[PDB]
């Protein structure tokens, strides 16, 4: 079995979304909040 | 010659061993049973001859020393194998060389030798009357030269044992083709040559006059017979008229050859694959995206599969081009894992409304792109970026300033800012209003399309379809009803008694 | 000869034609006959009825029931009863002469 | 024995991925690696840590050692089989099996409880050797090994009522539900705390009561949450020694939403250093975000954009780039407005959003079972 | 840059004409904008007075205007481009359901009961 | 041309036997089973 | 590219062009398939000079897309150079349509040839015999039986 004739040549999906939406955006927003109270 | 003797004399023999069980089997049988009695359309000579493609790939290797192969040629080659009282004596020369490897030495078939292992069909008696033996005694050859291909001027010993067995397909062409399979069994023949007379000739060698060989090829195919001449002399048609900008593409709108109906599951799946990338490359993109998915899942069971690796590529960039994403990862393996890591870092952009985004891909990875020849179809995704986000936009904001819109698109201009959103009313993306005199676009918020009928068409699309499903679940379900032998229905003799016994009732 | 060869094959043509629309009139038709028979087997059931009780069965469509009348049986079943209605301990029908499940 | 186990696995986890952290934790599991009799399970982890130059005769005073131990085995089970007592051989080792289930790898344990398997007639020695074969299977994480056995423990329950080899199972099923993404399941699992007894996996009971409360403010509203977490006299107690958690929790319960994120930043870091949590500690904060977000919107109208800096979380446009994300993510039902200043609400009905989850199940199974029929019948 | 909505990079394209003239091809390209724009005049806009929408693709004000103003519609008034954006007509049909779904109802019960 | 004219037949009919005989032996086994529940 | 040029109104351009009609039948072939089929607009406006070669073309073209009658139509109307060349594979791709068009027309005239019948060009009848003659000479008399009958005269 397995020939294909040749002419050319969880644990994973949930956080690939979350990867997604977070990608470049406030990765390790923990500090910012002590600097937006005195600013805010 | 101790390491030598000691390494050296295993090797003729236990692939002597294997080829007096493979093809001597096939040659046994196929000389027989296509030449002779039959193969039918449930043959076993094909998938043999299957088996022995896909064995002899990666079974030779070396140069051959100790004549390990260079002595099977003048084995092999001669071979009256006309009928079994002239082939009972070759039975003993297929052992009757192998003392020539071992008693003696051979000739040493390295780089020059294989002009005398090509000029045989006179000697002994040999024919191409013949022909599942003498096509398939071209192939036997004709596989191990261009199975390593070692181009080093050896190419003509290639093309003079083509133009042998091209006597034979001319002969195949014009010669008793009829209901001995000789086109049948051959056109995979023809085919399985046509890879190596490709990649011979795109190496060193032109592309255009095999063509208009492959026309006639093809003219006389579909008249005589129709069945896998029909199918595999299109795709091998098409293998450069992609890579060309030759017409090609409507011709193949209306090429009646669209359907050869069976194409035997693995020419077939690819097939719409070749035809995928046109309507992909000439703008048709949704009928594109169905001939993409039915091209992928009717494919076999193999790992090494480069090609899989490019229509898993092909088939999500059209779907970039309409909206719709799966997860490209969801069967990720340690050899597709490389290969989409640029292309999966492509549709990270998409999902965003960023602009640069792409512009910053496009120059990171705009050199791989070519490599893998598709650049022109990701230059223009940068209408469907704006399309994305322009949905997005006015999904999340309800009443947003045109001059707002644009810095967080990174237009750097108003002006176009209320043109976009021009085409995107004029393509219907948002349909809401613009005050343009203030600058503020308002949307209306449109909730309930419960009561729209809009999702029975996505019931009615698939309402039908899992009946076809159900039917397909009975059309391919009632063949293993056979050797229903006999309904008896009680008895020969047991009936006798049974009225035997009813008489004796009816007496008391 | 060779005249024959096409002369004969097309006159088993005309001959194949009649067959697959021949069965194509029985895959209905033994349907509104199958129907006919499918009612006709209950007249066995009509009024004079004895009482059992099953107690266990042999096989698919066999079983094995205990008269009211004291003595066992050995008995046949009817098609049409569901037999996953069967055995707590079940109080089943009996045909008063030929003694099977009703 | 595996008693111990579970905290070398945490230690492995503390071992190679914080990065610059790797020196007191190459310490502290080797102080454990090189006595215990340990041989197997740290032969890459040796090649995650340093050289070590000379290991050999650390290895060789160990894995004779192991033979000691292995042999003496073989010193009994020709005088256990010339006077039998219930397959003495076997129930020596069927004790042993256990360590060299720690000290060999899988497959000494594998044959041996198969073994004493067909060996003990009541079920009492079986459940407990089906809860030394879970154990393994979350160390090499057989994720596959678990699916048999987990119902091949709970087939042994139900004759008995086994509530030690109940309770303690619907722990296991507990920390797997939350080693997957399934948290309102975890809850579930961990629905008890009652009889969730001073284990030996969360040495500390308090461990548990962490880990049951940051699973629960996702997996259950507020009919819920305002009688079975914040009236339970066993669960509010155990985190009266917590000053952190307790704050954590009420200041949900109690509407302080800007103080939230103060101990949301403290349980998120904790989160990441935390084993188990560190894979899906990305998808935990964007859930209870839009659980703090959606819950004070729902309340109101009319409420505008600019009220939410200072008494919800300080920055006018860190909340703007936030809301944008998830309305456009499909979820937190109200719409934005902008040049006027103002965050608008609506309300759907239970039938478009019931819908989605629909189309998405129906197609994944067409999708199943379509590729399936291609596959059989050639 | 005709693919999106982008019409003033076009025409800053149309005062970069590098290698030759290119004249009657930009011409074309012109005719095919002005229509395009008289097209898309009749999207949901307001009251635009007579140098807004006068201005949008090139003219100052000849009587180039009035020949797209009494093209489509945008009537002509005291400096007024009047607004017929009804959109009305088309809903409440159940009618093209009723025929075209009692169509496909019975194309279910085709592939459902009888023999294929 | 009795060669390239009359053979051109053969050919041809063949290819409509081979899968309308198909098509009985199918559909008279499937008969096969329905008088089979019939007669019992 | 040769398609273009077939609107000059001088005629030896049509000549030049149909000398390219031939050889190279095989690779624009696919470009003037179905596109241009202008073939029968000169073949009717009275020139003539051609309209010969012109219907061999379209009776190439047409063949291979499945338009047999097409084909055949302009293979009746093409006169001398159309069938003054059968050393090929094309020569039984011709007489399998027109003899068999020939035997499936004669049998609607084996039932009424007289009234309303069919307009029988003399090249239409006169390759049937002409066949008939080459296999009359070729010695094979079992198939110089066969077409006999076949031709139902």
């Amino acid at each position: 079995m397995s020939e294909k004739k040749q002419p050319v040549d969880e644990d994973n999906w949930d956080d690939d979304n979350v990867e997604d939406d977070f990608s470049n955006q406030l990765r390790a927003e923990l500090e910012k909040h002590g600097y937006k109270m005195e600013t805010s | 010659p101790p390491g030598g003797g000691e390494q050296e004399p295993p090797p003729p023999p236990a692939p002597q061993d294997v080829e007096m069980k493979e093809e001597a089997a096939t040659g046994g049988g196929s000389t027989g049973e296509a030449d002779g009695k039959t193969a039918a359309a449930a043959a076993e000579h094909s998938q043999r001859e299957l088996d022995t493609v896909t064995l002899e790939d990666i079974k030779e290797h070396v140069k051959q020393l100790e004549k390990a192969v260079s002595g099977k040629e003048p084995r092999f080659v001669l071979r009256a194998l006309r009928m079994l009282p002239s082939t009972s004596r070759r039975l003993n020369h297929y052992v009757l060389y192998k003392a020539v490897q071992g008693f003696f030495t051979s000739n040493n078939a390295t780089r020059d030798f294989l002009l005398p292992f090509l000029e045989e069909p006179m000697d002994t008696e040999a024919d191409l009357q013949f022909r599942p033996r003498t096509g398939k005694a071209a192939s036997t050859p004709l596989l191990p030269e261009v199975e390593a291909y070692l181009q080093l001027l050896v190419v003509i010993f290639m093309m003079n044992s083509k133009r042998y067995k091209e006597a034979q397909k001319i002969s195949d062409d014009l010669m008793q083709k009829i209901s001995t399979q000789n086109r049948r069994a051959l056109d995979l023949v023809a085919a399985k040559c046509y890879y190596y007379h490709a990649r011979v000739y795109e190496f060193l060698d032109k592309l255009d006059v095999v063509r208009s060989f492959l026309h006639a090829r093809l003219r006389t195919a579909t008249l005589r017979h129709d069945a896998d001449g029909q199918a595999t002399l299109l795709n091998l048609l098409l293998r450069n008229y992609l890579h060309y900008s030759l017409y090609d593409q409507a011709e193949k709108l209306v090429s009646k050859s669209v359907f050869p109906e069976q194409a035997n599951n693995n020419e077939w799946a690819r097939y719409l694959y070749y035809t995928g990338r046109i309507k992909a490359i000439q703008l048709e993109y949704s009928e594109a995206r169905r001939t993409m998915t039915n091209a992928l899942r009717k494919a076999p069971q193999h790992t090494a599969v480069g090609f899989k690796q490019t229509v898993h590529k092909l088939l999500i960039v059209v779907e970039l081009l309409l909206g719709e994403i799966p997860d490209r990862l969801q069967f990720r393996q340690p050899s597709l894992k490389r290969s989409l890591m640029p292309y999966f870092l492509l549709t990270q952009a998409v999902r965003t409304g960023n602009l640069a985004k792409f512009n910053q891909v496009l120059d990171q990875f705009g050199e791989k792109f070519q490599a893998d020849g598709t650049y022109t179809l990701i230059i223009r995704l940068r209408h469907n970026v704006i399309k994305t986000g322009v949905r997005m936009i006015s999904l999340s904001y309800s009443r947003i300033s045109l001059a707002d819109i644009a810095q967080k698109l990174q237009l750097d201009s108003p002006e176009d800012a209320e043109f976009i959103v021009a085409k995107a009313i004029r393509d219907g993306v948002i349909e809401a209003s613009i005050n343009h005199e203030k600058g503020y676009v308002q949307s209306k918020e449109m909730i309930d399309i419960y009561s729209t009928r809009e999702p029975q068409l996505a019931f009615h699309q698939r309402i039908s379809f899992c009946l076809d499903i159900h039917n397909m679940s009975v059309k391919a379900m009632r063949f293993p009803p056979k050797s229903y032998n006999k309904d008896l229905e009680s008895a020969e003799e047991r009936r006798e008694r049974e009225q035997q016994d009813l008489e004796f009732a009816k007496e008391m | 000869d060779l005249y024959s060869r096409y002369k004969k094959l097309q006159q088993e043509l005309e001959f194949l034609e009649v067959q697959e629309e021949y069965i194509k009139d029985e895959q209905k038709n033994l349907k509104k006959e199958f129907l006919h028979a499918q009612e006709e087997v209950k007249r066995i059931q009509s009024i004079p009825l004895v009482i059992g009780q099953f107690l266990e069965a042999v096989d698919q469509n066999t079983a094995i029931v205990g008269s009211t009348t004291g003595s066992n049986y050995y008995v046949r079943i009817l098609s049409t009863i569901d037999r996953e209605l069967l055995k707590p301990n079940a109080s089943v029908a009996l045909h008063k002469h030929s003694n099977a499940l009703v | 024995p595996k008693n111990p186990d579970l905290r070398i696995a945490q230690l492995r986890f503390l071992l190679s991925l914080p990065e610059h952290r790797g020196d007191a934790a190459v310490r502290d599991e080797l102080m454990a690696a090189v006595r215990d009799n340990n041989m197997a399970p740290y032969y890459e982890a040796l090649c995650k840590s340093l050289d070590w130059q000379i290991d050999v005769d650390l290895l060789n005073k160990m894995k004779k050692a192991n033979e000691d131990e292995l042999k003496r085995l073989d010193e009994e089970l020709e005088d256990a089989e010339k006077n039998l007592g219930e397959s003495e051989i076997r129930d020596a080792m069927m004790a042993k099996a256990e360590y060299l289930c720690r000290i060999g790898d899988k497959e000494g344990a594998l044959t041996a409880f198969r073994k004493t398997y067909d060996k003990t007639v009541a079920l009492g020695h079986r459940l407990d050797i089906v809860f030394y074969l879970l154990r393994i299977g979350l160390f090499y994480m057989d994720n596959d090994l678990i699916t048999r056995n987990t119902e091949k423990a709970k087939s042994l329950i139900e004759e008995g009522g086994d509530w030690d080899r109940r309770n303690r199972l619907k722990v296991y099923q507990g920390l797997y539900c939350v080693a997957i993404r399934d948290f309102k399941q975890a809850a579930e699992l961990f629905l008890d705390t009652v009889s969730t007894f001073t284990s030996y996996e969360l040495m500390d009971y308090k461990t548990f009561v962490t880990y049951t409360v940051y699973v629960s403010m996702i997996a259950l509203e507020r009919p819920d949450l305002r009688e079975k977490v914040i009236k339970g006299a066993e669960i509010l107690e155990v985190l009266h020694s917590l000053p952190a958690v307790r704050q954590y929790l009420f200041s949900l319960y109690e509407c302080r939403y800007s103080v939230f994120f103060q101990s949301l930043a403290v349980v998120e870091q904790e989160m990441k250093k935390d084993w188990l949590f560190a894979p899906h500690y990305r998808y935990y904060v964007r859930e209870m975000r839009i659980h703090a977000y959606s819950q004070l919107l729902e309340s109101y109208r009319s409420l505008t954009l600019g009220y939410m800096a200072e008494a919800f979380g300080v920055g006018v446009e860190f909340i703007d780039q936030e809301l944008s994300r998830f309305i456009a993510a499909g979820r937190l039902h109200c719409k934005i407005d902008k040049v006027n200043e103002i965050v608008e609400t609506n309300r759907p009905d239970s039938k478009n959003w019931q819908y989605q989850e629909t189309i998405k199940k129906g197609d994944l199974l067409l999708n199943r079972v379509q590729k399936l029929s291609r596959v059989i019948n050639m | 840059y005709l693919m999106e909505g982008s019409y003033n990079k076009v025409f800053l394209a149309k005062g970069n004409i590098p290698a030759e003239s290119y004249t009657f091809f930009i011409d074309i390209l012109l005719d095919t904008i002005r229509d395009e724009i008289a097209g898309c005049i009749e999207k949901a806009y307001e009251k635009i007075l007579f140098t807004e929408a006068t201005r949008i693709l090139f003219f100052n004000t000849p009587k180039k205007m009035t020949d797209y103003a009494k093209k489509r519609g945008w009537v002509l008034g005291p400096n007024n481009y009047y607004s017929f954006a009804s959109q009305q007509q088309k809903p409440e049909d159940t009618t093209i359901p009723s025929t075209e779904l009692a169509k496909q109802v019975i194309e279910y019960a085709r592939q459902l009961e009888m023999i294929v | 041309g009795l060669r390239q004219y009359y053979l051109s037949k053969i050919e041809e009919l063949q290819l409509i036997v081979n899968d309308k005989s198909q098509n009985l032996r199918r559909l008279q086994a499937q008969r096969n089973e329905l008088n089979a529940k019939v007669r019992l | 590219g040769i398609i273009s040029l077939l609107d000059e109104d001088e005629p030896q351009l049509k000549e030049f062009a149909l000398h390219k009609l031939n050889a190279v039948v095989n690779d624009f072939w696919a470009e003037i398939s179905e596109s241009v089929d202008k073939i029968e607009v000169l073949y009717e406006d009275e020139g003539f000079r051609s309209r010969q070669f012109a219907a061999l073309v379209a009776s190439k073209v047409f063949y291979h897309l499945g338009a047999f009658e097409e084909s055949l139509n302009y293979a009746l109307g093409a006169g001398d150079l159309f069938n003054v060349n059968d050393n090929s594979e094309y020569v039984e791709t011709i007489i399998a349509k027109c003899i068999d068009h020939y035997t499936k027309q004669c049998v609607e005239n084996a039932d009424l040839p007289e009234g309303e019948k069919k307009p029988i060009d003399q090249r239409l009848e006169g390759i049937v015999n002409k066949m008939f003659q080459r296999c009359l000479d070729d010695h094979k008399y079992k198939q110089a039986i066969g077409i006999a009958l076949e031709t139902r005269r």
